[PDB]
RNA sequence: UUGAGCCUUGAUGUGUAGGAUAGGUGGGAGGCUUUGAAGUGUGGACGCCAGUCUGCAUGGAGCCGACCUUGAAAUACCACC
């Protein structure tokens, strides 16, 4: 029923507003579900080349959809500021290698410098999952007590895949449309910004918002 | 190819072979002897013991039963498969001939060697340096020198050029000797080869029939499958 | 789009091309046939960018990926999977650097190659590995075993193997089918017909050559006719 | 005759060469000297190259 | 009749130990059946011959996530592909 009544109410041959395609959106409510709406924007990057690998974060005040328990880990008294973060996990070279094996990880990771244990101990658990630490992306930094502040507000990761594009997380559909706007732009300003030095071509060729029960289309 | 004595009637002593490599059990079954002018051809797969074969009748390899034997005057001339680099890298061709003819010869020893392909200072260096055909071609230069009587090929076609395949080709078909080559081209085992045994499972065994039952012959092992 | 013009390669004392000139468009399967101690594992070896080209500027498309089959293969101890995996570069040499980070503790080094590591698919390798020697025969058992043995014929495979496990985009095949039985030459034939990037070949099989080849580069005389 | 044209060139990170011959087929090895550079003027290391 | 390109739709694809022919990113841990469930009668096509597979009724109203071995983790579904 779900893909026999929306896809012939829907039609795939035009473009919508940004607005109104997330209000009818709204209305479609296909799922006994909280619905969370996503975004997928697919990127102009020659995914073959390893000089373009995207990797950024962006933050929306309002709607992340759920709450995801940081486990910051230090080695030593990097845990000073940790044990006052509030992080839902907890860090220790000891409890690290042990850890691994026993429980699977948090949401997110904390970055260590001089703790060189999770790189150790991690391997296919800790990167082939995809929660490994990114000096890049701003998983590894000094400011420990700063990053467990700005991983408790949401901060939406996002990675490319073999085809360049990125898909994430905006809101859920109980969030109001104008919150889903700021969000939406809040999202593509920060990738602008991220977008890399040898990136030809127009960067964001198509952009959709999708109900992750139900059915997405194409926004812009 | 020179002419030799080819003497010793019975070539080799063959009971109970066994052949292992340690770890396993490559072959136990064996065949006719090589009677003194007989031309085989070993047939088969990869990896179904051709080669450990060769290297058990050259006297590389000792059988795990024993007593594999070899007659008292056998001149061996053994050409191995992929071991091309088992002729000692660091020595020139001229230097390397000379250890297999130490006394007498002269510097007019090279003379023999000028006729095979080194017709020059290429004599007086080897390494990787020379290419794959030229260092095939130096193993056959060295095995004609010494007047073998019994010849082993492990597809001595690898690296030769076509005028090479040609002239070793017409050499052999010339060859006085007792001669066993293993290749898959037609063309050497059409005009050299008379037996065509075969090497089956763990067992060597007559076969029956020519190349072309043999190619659907092959064909049809993948019916197990 | 890959070009020589007047390339004059000397190897010490001799000189292989005098000066010679020829042209291989993109997406087409080309051969080279010469003599035995003639040129045509140089003029490879000058692609693979290790001998000098001498005043040739044998220039080709630079943002192009190169898998290569050497002539000899020795005896090594390194396992299977190893020496197949080893094919693979890009990923050794990510390790190597990030056993220097490990052992020199440089933690913005650490993340940064683990890094690029996930940007590849890094941790399957071995899996793919895998997947692909299980076309090619073999089992599982002899993933583990040493190369120092494996045959003749499945040397060839293992190294054969080597190459095509990383996606390039120009295949340089020095004599392939050297100890390959009928059951294998067919599947490396019907893979090639279906290659899509740029192939040069090195064989003197006739019967091997007829079906998979576009044109031909000869060097008979110091000089390459198209 | 049989004697090529060569042009050896300073190893001090600028463009200043000196010319030369060199018999190509005789003498296997690339030319190795050490000569004045008056660009930097000090005497470095000039290799043959072209 | 026959090429190339573009839009859409439906199929399409292990490994190695596995309930299983586990394509990526990862949103979810549940909607899917009710314009009427699995199984059985029955073809098609693929077939790393293990197995997918979908036209028809009949039968009629259920079985998949969970926990399992792992490099991974599920065709529960749906996105961009
Ligand atoms: N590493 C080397 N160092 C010095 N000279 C070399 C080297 N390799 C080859 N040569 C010289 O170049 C000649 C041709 O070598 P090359 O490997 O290019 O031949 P080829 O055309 O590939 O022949 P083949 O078909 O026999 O393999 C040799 O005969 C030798 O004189
Ligand atoms: N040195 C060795 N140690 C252990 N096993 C070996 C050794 N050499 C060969 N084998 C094994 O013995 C078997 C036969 O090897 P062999 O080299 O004789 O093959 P072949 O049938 O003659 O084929 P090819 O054309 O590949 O040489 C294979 O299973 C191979 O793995
Ligand atoms: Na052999
Ligand atoms: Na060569």
């Amino acid at each position: 029923k779900r893909m026999r009544v929306i896809r012939e109410k829907v039609d795939a041959t035009k473009q919508y507003d940004i607005n109104e395609a997330i209000a009818l959106l709204k209305e479609l409510a296909t799922a006994k579900f909280v619905e969370s709406v996503d975004v997928a924007v697919n990127l102009g990057i020659d995914a073959r080349k390893s000089d373009q690998n995207v990797r950024g974060a962006t933050v929306l005040p309002h709607g992340t959809g759920r709450s995801v328990r940081v486990a910051v880990f230090t080695q030593g008294a990097n845990a000073e500021a940790a044990k006052a973060a509030g992080a839902e996990l907890v860090g220790m070279e000891d409890l690290a290698d042990q850890i691994k094996k026993g429980e699977m990880n948090f949401d997110v990771v904390i970055a260590s410098p001089d703790a060189m244990r999770v790189v150790g101990q991690l391997g296919q658990v800790l990167g082939p999952r995809g929660l490994m630490p990114n000096p890049k992306v701003g998983t590894v930094t000094p400011n420990v007590a700063e990053a467990v502040k700005n991983a408790k507000a949401g901060q939406v990761r996002y990675r490319n895949d073999k085809n360049g594009i990125i898909h994430t997380t905006i809101g859920k559909v109980d969030f109001d449309a104008d919150k889903l706007k700021e969000n939406l732009e809040a999202l593509l300003v920060a990738l602008k910004k991220a977008k890399p030095t040898q990136a030809k071509g127009v960067y964001i060729k198509k952009v959709s918002i999708s109900t992750t029960m139900g059915a997405g289309v194409a926004v812009d | 190819f020179r002419a030799p004595e080819s003497l010793p009637n019975p070539l080799l002593k063959m009971e109970k072979v066994s052949a292992g490599y340690g770890d396993r059990i490559i072959l136990d079954s064996i065949k006719l002897n090589l009677v003194p002018g007989s031309r085989i051809g070993l047939l088969g797969r990869n990896g179904a013991g051709k080669s450990t074969l060769i290297k058990l009748l050259a006297g590389e390899l000792a059988p795990v039963s024993g007593e594999i034997g070899l007659a008292k005057g056998i001149k061996l001339g053994y050409f191995a498969q992929h071991q091309l680099e088992y002729l000692r890298a660091d020595e020139s061709p001229i230097q390397h001939l000379a250890r297999l003819a130490p006394q007498e010869l002269e510097q007019k020893l090279r003379d023999y060697l000028g006729g095979f392909g080194f017709q020059g200072d290429k004599v007086t260096e080897e390494t990787r340096r020379f290419s794959g055909g030229e260092k095939a071609r130096l193993v056959l230069a060295l095995i004609v020198w010494q007047r073998p009587n019994l010849l082993l090929l492990d597809q001595p076609t690898n690296h030769l050029d076509l005028d090479m395949r040609q002239a070793l080709t017409e050499a052999l078909i010339e060859f006085e000797g007792a001669l066993v080559v293993v290749s898959h081209d037609r063309h050497l085992l059409r005009s050299t080869t008379d037996d065509l045994y075969l090497v089956h499972d763990r067992k060597v065994e007559p076969f029956d029939g020519d190349l072309e039952d043999y190619q659907q012959w092959l064909s049809d092992v993948q019916k197990q499958a | 789009m890959i070009v020589f013009s007047s390339l004059q390669i000397r190897r010490g004392v001799r000189v292989l091309l005098d000066n010679a000139t020829a042209t291989i468009n993109p997406g087409q399967k080309v051969g080279l046939v010469g003599k035995n101690g003639c040129g045509k594992s140089t003029l490879l070896a000058l692609l693979k960018n290790e001998i000098s080209a001498d005043g040739g500027s044998y220039t080709f498309p630079g943002s192009w990926q190169l898998a290569w089959v050497n002539q000899e293969t020795p005896a090594l101890p390194q396992a299977a999977l190893e020496y197949v995996i080893d094919g693979d570069r890009e990923y050794r040499q990510l390790e190597a650097q990030l056993h220097d980070a490990n052992e020199r503790n440089d933690g913005h080094a650490i993340a940064t190659i683990h890094g690029k590591l996930d940007a590849i698919d890094a941790w399957s390798i071995r899996s793919r590995a895998a997947s692909l020697l299980h076309g090619l025969g073999f089992s599982n058992e002899q993933l583990e075993r040493p190369v120092s043995d494996f045959s003749g014929g499945w040397r060839m495979r293992l190294n054969l193997a080597q190459a095509l496990i990383c996606r390039s985009d120009l295949l340089l095949l020095d004599q392939p089918t050297n100890h390959l039985d009928l059951d294998a030459v067919i599947w490396l034939e019907k893979w090639l017909k279906s290659y899509q990037g740029t192939l040069i070949l090195i064989s003197h099989d006739r019967d091997f050559l007829d079906p998979i080849v576009d044109k031909i580069i000869h060097i008979e005389q110091q000089s390459m006719f198209e | 005759g049989i004697r090529e044209k060569i042009k050896l060139v300073s190893s001090a990170g600028t463009g200043h060469f000196y010319t030369t011959t060199k018999n190509k087929r005789t003498k296997p090895e690339k030319l190795e000297l050490k000569k004045f550079d008056p660009v930097v003027r000090q005497h470095v290391i000039y290799k043959e190259a072209k």
